[PDB]
RNA sequence: ACGGGGAAUCAGGGUUCGAUUCCGGAGAGGGAGCCUGAGAAACGGCUACCACAUCCAAGGAAGGCAGCAGGCGCGCAAAUUACCCACUCCCGACCCGGGGAGGUAGUGACGAAAAAUAACAAUACAGGACUCUUUCGAGGCCCUGUAAUUGGAAUGAGUCCACUUUAAAUCCUUUAACGAGGAUCCAUUGGAGGGCAAGUCUGGUGCCAGCAGCCGCGGUAAUUCCAGCUCCAAUAGCGUAUAUUAAAGUUGCUGCAGUUAAAAAGCUCGUAGUUGGAUCUUGGGAGCGGCCGU
């Protein structure tokens, strides 16, 4: 006996066919479009949807005005509407099924850095997060898979311990100050 | 085991203590006493998990050993004393008194009471015994043995004991229309009038209890604790008044306490 | 059996020294260039699509 | 440029303390030491630094904020009577024994061999 | 099924149970005659002592000598032909060596050319036969 | 074959696993018998016999790791003779003592989550929108791609003052000062005939050596070997062996077959088993939202 959890799950499912020419086609485009690193980065969003989507499939088959279906209905909508995917006026648990993987990758903070103009490319936007240059409500986010919320969308700006914001210069420019006056006298 | 159990595992510990998962292997096993292992709450949990006067296990020891804690009027220095239902915990130095009534969900409601209300409590009688010289006896839910009771007190009733003397003052006889705290099963912590006493020879009598909102349910006769005559209680109820709003209704009144609060 | 010429060809194949190779990009950078090679570079060419290792 | 904002305040009149969760704002510098903490609490809640036990900090990711627990006592006698002997020992006013449990365990079992007063005439 | 009646659970179950033995993959697994005959005794891998080096003739369509090793297991004392994989790997295997021996792939059926050679050599004296091939280790003598 | 809670796979059914931290049971080398006690047929209690083995001055004495460490053996197969009662709790005559229970480190690619290995410029230069020009070409408002061409921005891995952490530390976090151009601080592992994403490329071998799960390849132009280059796939992982699940509507309850592919007893009787015809309460009343629903 030990005071431990052991509770863990896989967040991705591997594709049944390892070399579908038409699957490699799409999944490699979704990497280049939203600046991902591997297929695992794609597959886990495919699985988070297929979870969300599977819950909605089950509620649609329940009786109309079931207390579970009504309560669990609004939560699954509010969960999607908060993260800014499904519309605030089209919050109906049928429209959850009519929903795709690009609707989530748009709410990935890597893309939301790039689509706010404080990066130049999506592959640069990942550098600006992984090298802790940004923050969400004065909280430095190091991780580009930070699925941004709707009210928490307009608080994404640079860090205050970074030169790209209102902060001190890094290492390369601070070795130029050693050589700038070092060679002069 | 080949003898009695002295350890309780944190996982096998009952849910309504709401002890977390990750702090330790063991839970505080209640010492034997007036209340059942599951249906009680140890002093240690009331003194650092519910009220947070202590932080660690030694801190709970270094509070109760000064005799500051006074469970129903008679001081216990036992950190694993089973402080169960209706028990009147009296912290005299901070000047706070607590009756242990159930919340409408599993847990015990941390309910503050007036020091006048901390003088008496309510006890459900469990059986009538006749003693060794025709002396009649009561036994209560909290093991209190009272003798020479009122002859109109039967063995599903409740009695109003006094902490100073340990003697009955008034009682609520089990009739229809009288209030009822449900002290067990899925309906743990409901309040409402008794509308049908349904008799089953051999098996257990089910009793239908109607809530203030007409939210009618049923419970076995074992899990009934009559707290008043008609729609008027003899005690101080916890906030919400044991009415049990549903998860659809609990969400609307949680969010309006964030919306209108900000 | 004739266990004499065991490991004949691997033994006698004329060894070519492995060429000096500029170190490859790894992670997203390998995967980024792989996106640019397939979906932005080439025009829709007349005939059937030539493979990644198309040599003739 | 350190600012201490205490939070989740509580009074144990049954342990003789004012216990709270200290939430420190120290933007653009290292985790502030316990010595700098207590001296700000000393001229915030109006107490001598003798009776303040600050401990168990957790620095937020980002690096301008720490939230730990602190407890401020009525007296130094009360500070020692109802306290873990490790949190006392940080200020040097509890000096624990120096020999390990492995030393004591063999010494317990070596004493257990001998019957009578002449237990102590065997080990050391 | 055939008998559909609402009170026909014991026949449908007992029929399915009786007729399951006529399956090959079942009766092989659920009578222990396969496991008693399996030289590994249900183990994935097994260690054994090399005692000679056999040059196995391949099947008629493919005429070539498959250089295998007769291995005797540490646990059973049962004798086994184990296919030494690769071009020249047999050269790294000498008589009286604790070689780790695995199956070939088809779960106890002879694979491709090699007749009745169900096993292959994986390691030689706690050193992988892949590492000896690549030249990332040498045979400790 | 300890049972169960559960676990894996999973359309709907299922199939398989569950020694394993929670619950219950059992046992302490094999049996057996007892003492004390509220509670034991107790084994960190005892007494016997058996197996095993210990010290012996040879008379005797002593033992029980399926506790935590560790060793040997067995093997395809599994960690330190570390620190500590501070936490969780338990026991005691007890606020004080004790706890290899437990906790904390070590070992750990069993596994699960996050997630580096660059980024953005400049120019060569190669495309595409586009005014133009038949084309060739230039403008370039939009940028689009990649070079041992150059450029200045970056932050991390690591060395590591000090705090924080904690029983004491470690690690994380925090922070100084350092710390990246072939940013040599260099990502593997399997493959490239088909199934199955990827070379009719060179050089060697000549049914040899080897490959190859399967089909096949190798007989001197080898898309299959052995290598070089290029390329593909997954990626801090990837291959292999074996058990198992889906695939398997190839166990068929859902849902398979039985003329000829495997398969209807030679035939009839017959008891369990399974399965069994139709038939017995409907017609109105009386209010309800706009002949109609309640």
């Amino acid at each position: 006996p030990v005071a431990r959890s052991w509770v863990c799950r896989k967040t991705y499912v591997t594709p049944r066919r390892p070399f579908e020419k038409s699957r490699l086609d799409q999944e490699l485009k979704l990497i280049g479009e939203y600046g991902l690193r591997n297929k695992r980065e794609v597959w886990r969003v495919k699985f988070t949807l297929a979870k969300i989507r599977k819950a909605a499939r089950e509620l649609l088959t329940l009786d109309e005005k079931d207390p579970r279906r009504l309560f669990e209905g609004n939560a699954l909508l509010r969960r999607l509407v908060r993260i800014g995917v499904l519309d605030e006026g089209k919050m109906k648990l049928d429209y959850i099924l009519g929903l795709k993987i690009e609707d989530f990758l748009e709410r990935r903070l890597q893309t939301q850095v790039f689509k706010l103009g404080l990066a130049k490319s999506i592959h640069h936007a990942r550098v600006l997060i992984r090298q802790r240059h940004i923050r969400v409500r004065k909280q430095v986010v190091n991780i580009p898979s930070f699925i941004v919320r709707l009210d928490s969308q307009k608080h994404i700006d640079f860090s205050l311990r970074s030169p790209y914001g209102g902060g001190r210069p890094g290492r390369v420019k601070r070795k130029n100050a050693k050589k700038g006056q070092g060679g002069a006298g | 085991a080949r003898g009695p159990k002295k350890h309780l595992k944190r996982v096998a510990a009952p849910k309504h203590w709401m002890l977390d998962k990750l702090t330790s292997v063991f839970a505080p096993r209640p010492s034997t006493g007036p209340h059942k292992l599951r249906e009680c709450l140890p002093l240690i949990i009331f003194l650092r998990n519910k009220l947070k006067y202590a932080l660690t296990g030694d801190e709970v020891k270094k509070i109760c050993m000064q005799r500051f804690i006074k469970i129903d009027g008679k001081v216990r220095a036992d950190i694993t004393y089973p402080a169960g239902f209706m028990d009147v915990i009296s912290i005299d130095k901070t000047g706070e008194n607590f009756r242990l009534i159930y919340d409408t969900k599993g847990r015990f409601a941390v309910h503050r009471i007036t020091p006048e209300e901390a003088k008496y409590k309510l006890c459900k009688v469990r059986k009538i015994f006749v003693g060794t010289k025709g002396i009649p006896h009561l036994v209560t839910h909290d093991a209190r043995t009272i003798r020479y009771p009122d002859p109109l007190i039967k063995m599903n009733d409740t009695i109003q004991i006094d902490l100073e003397t340990g003697k009955i003052t008034d009682f609520i006889k089990f009739d229809t229309g009288n209030l009822c705290m449900v002290t067990g099963g899925a309906n743990l912590g409901r309040i409402g009038v008794i509308t049908n006493r349904e008799r089953h020879p051999g098996s257990f009598d089910v009793v239908h209890v109607k809530d203030a909102n007409g939210n009618s349910f049923a419970t076995r006769l074992s899990n009934i604790f009559v707290i008043g005559k008609g729609n008027k209680p003899w005690i101080s109820l916890p906030r919400g008044k044991g009415i049990r709003l549903t998860i659809a209704e609990e969400r609307d009144k949680r969010l309006a306490a964030k919306q209108s609060s900000g | 059996g004739s266990l004499a010429r065991v490991g004949k060809v691997r033994g006698q194949t004329l060894k070519v020294a492995k060429q000096e190779k500029k170190k490859k990009r790894t992670g997203r950078a390998k995967r980024r260039m792989q996106y640019n090679r397939r979906f932005v570079n080439v025009v829709p060419t007349f005939g059937k699509k030539k493979g990644p290792n198309a040599n003739s | 440029t350190v600012t201490i904002r205490t939070r989740k305040f509580m009074t144990n009149r049954l342990l003789q303390r004012k216990q709270m969760v200290i939430d420190v704002l120290h933007p653009g510098k290292a985790t502030v030491p316990k010595t700098e903490i207590r001296e700000k609490l000393a001229k915030m809640y109006k107490t001598t630094p003798d009776v303040i036990f600050v401990f168990g900090f957790r620095t937020h990711f980002g690096g301008g904020k720490t939230t730990g627990f602190g407890m401020i006592y009525d007296s130094l006698d009360y500070a020692k009577k109802n306290e873990p002997k490790h949190r006392l020992a940080r200020h040097g006013l509890y000096e624990k024994k120096k020999t390990s449990r492995k030393q004591r365990k063999e010494r317990k079992n070596r004493m257990k061999k001998v019957r009578g007063t002449a237990k102590a005439n065997v080990g050391a | 099924g055939k008998c559909r009646g609402l009170r026909t659970a014991r026949k449908l179950r007992s029929h399915r149970r009786d007729q399951k033995w006529h399956d090959k993959q079942y009766k092989k697994a659920h009578l222990g005659t396969a496991l008693k005959a399996n030289p590994f005794g249900g183990a994935s891998h097994a260690k054994g002592i090399v005692l000679e080096k056999v040059g196995v003739e391949a099947k008629q369509p493919n005429s070539a000598i498959r250089k295998c090793v007769r291995v005797q297991l540490i646990k059973n004392g049962k004798k086994i032909t184990a296919f030494v994989p690769n071009d020249g790997c047999l050269n790294f295997i000498e008589e009286n060596d604790e070689v780790l021996v695995a199956g070939f792939g088809r779960k106890g059926h002879a694979v491709g050319d090699i007749p009745g050679v169900r096993f292959k050599v994986v390691k030689v004296a706690n050193v992988s036969l892949l590492a000896l091939y690549k030249g990332k280790k040498e045979r400790p003598r």
